[PDB]
């Protein structure tokens, strides 16, 4: 200012500003702090969700589509063990579509060669992978992991 | 199908800017461990709209606190001369103004 | 009662087939179809099933009888959220011409319904009877960045209709629509700002942001931040 009621003038107005600003700061930075804690609260969550469906996505894929059917075609690699729980993941899923005619699963002559796996389990962890560091073993082959 | 991908990246990436700006910000995030598996329904857009919202709200907050930190520090500054200013005329008030 | 997929798929199959025509088209709106089909077609996913529901909105939005019964009906459905999740199909693809006819049909007379509700006669129709309750003219960037300045018109009577409502409303809708606008007109009238001193518009949200709803304080606050951007 120049003048003394210039300078009343501008001390006013700066002195409710500054209040009104520290107050809308103040109040927001609490709805800040309040949104990031519902976020943080679910977050992980939210996290798994969009990476399974990513995941479920970009498996689905892998399969062949209208093109050819209109319902799709896949190929999968199993434990014979498992047959019947991975069918009965197929009745889940064909349950949670809520179709009346059921899904099937289909056994065939295969020409791949089947991996290899071993149930590994909390101790032999590191072993089973010491001897895998080598080449994992051929289709049940003898597995020096045990011996090891 | 790669365009539901497409979708679902970019909700990770919503996902991973509101982490990062939760890991700048005190705040835990919580490891309570639960792990569903996501159904089929499209529960992906109601997801959708609320991490847009999420992430949304929180960049306009953050962008807003800068300018009213500036005008703030600007007027407080501005009052603190105003301030001085008189005692700098503290000599003799004998004119009107 | 949610009944079984073929059920709901054969019961708006009925419905497509009653709105093919416009007289009972025009009598059945009494039922409220299309939110329960909006959350239906989310929820009850099968391609036969939005197939359905898609070509009677379309049927609906045919054969209404005048543009204000199409009005009505879009008006609902932008109000259900349909668009969004047209949007989304668009995103998608199907195996016919078809419902990708539906689908560009109701996108573009949703996108038509829109732009009629952004009328600003209807914005100050809508001020006047003091019917702030978040339609899509609020929400319309494109109204705002154009209009913004005719709500000056009759010596600023919707801005002292927003401004008196914003110390006069009670309804929590009413307060916080009220709030928002002063905030869009702050922001796309930056000559308005002294309007909204003089009108105390300034004071009125920077008191609201103290209110008892947490909704009317969220907007008070985002008023008020778009009103002290600059010096």
């Amino acid at each position: 200012p120049e003048t003394p009621q210039e300078r009343k003038e501008m001390a006013s107005g700066v002195n409710t500003r500054i209040d009104d600003l520290q107050m809308v700061l103040n109040q927001t930075e609490d709805h800040r702090q309040r949104v990031l804690q519902a976020a943080a609260k679910n977050i992980r969550v939210w996290f798994i969700k969009v990476r399974k469906m990513k995941a479920i996505y970009h498996t689905l894929n892998l399969c062949n589509i209208d093109v050819t059917q209109k319902c799709l075609i896949a190929e999968v690699w199993c434990p014979v063990t498992d047959l019947d729980s991975i069918q009965f993941a197929l009745r889940r899923g064909t349950e949670h579509s809520g179709s009346t005619v059921p899904s099937i699963l289909n056994r065939m002559q295969t020409n791949q060669t089947p991996p290899t796996y071993n149930k590994t389990n909390k101790f032999t962890h590191g072993f089973q992978n010491i001897v895998d560091a080598y080449g994992i073993g051929t289709y049940r082959e003898i597995n020096p992991a045990p011996y090891t | 199908f790669v365009n539901e991908v497409r979708r679902c990246e970019e909700m990770d990436r919503k996902l991973r800017f509101v982490e990062k700006e939760i890991r700048k910000a005190n705040i835990p995030i919580m490891d309570t461990g639960e792990n569903p598996e996501v159904p089929f329904p499209r529960d992906m857009i109601d997801l959708e709209a609320n991490f847009e919202k999420i992430e949304n709200e929180l960049k306009e907050i953050n962008t807003n606190q800068e300018a009213l930190k500036r005008n703030f520090l600007e007027l407080t500054e501005l009052k603190f001369i105003l301030r001085k200013t008189q005692q700098f005329f503290d000599e003799m008030a004998d004119p009107d103004l | 009662n949610k009944c079984g997929f073929q059920l709901q798929y054969q019961m708006i199959f009925s419905i497509w087939l009653l709105a093919f025509s416009p007289q009972m088209c025009e009598h059945l709106r009494r039922y409220n179809i299309i939110p329960v089909l909006s959350d239906i077609l989310q929820e009850s996913v099968k391609e036969k099933v939005t197939r359905i529901i898609l070509a009677a909105f379309r049927n609906f939005l045919e054969k209404s009888t005048e543009r204000e019964t199409r009005q009505e009906y879009a008006l609902a459905m932008i109000q259900c959220k349909v668009l969004k999740q047209l949007e989304n199909l668009e995103q998608q693809k199907y195996d016919d011409e078809d419902i990708s006819e539906d689908i560009k049909f109701l996108l573009e007379k949703l996108g038509e319904s829109v732009q009629d509700l952004s009328s600003f006669d209807e914005y100050s129709s809508e001020l006047k009877s003091g019917r702030l309750e978040w339609s899509p003219v609020h929400k319309s960037e494109k109204f705002w960045r154009e209009n913004a300045v005719r709500l000056n018109e009759k010596n600023y009577e919707l801005l002292k209709i927003l401004t008196k409502l914003l110390e006069v409303s009670d309804d929590p809708q009413v307060l916080a629509v009220a709030a928002h606008d002063v905030g869009e007109y702050v922001r796309h009238y930056p000559r308005g700002k002294r309007v909204i001193e003089q009108l105390g518009g300034k004071q009125l949200v920077m008191n609201h942001m103290h209110h008892e709803d947490q909704q009317v304080r969220y907007n008070a606050l985002l008023a008020v931040q778009k009103l002290m951007v600059h010096n």
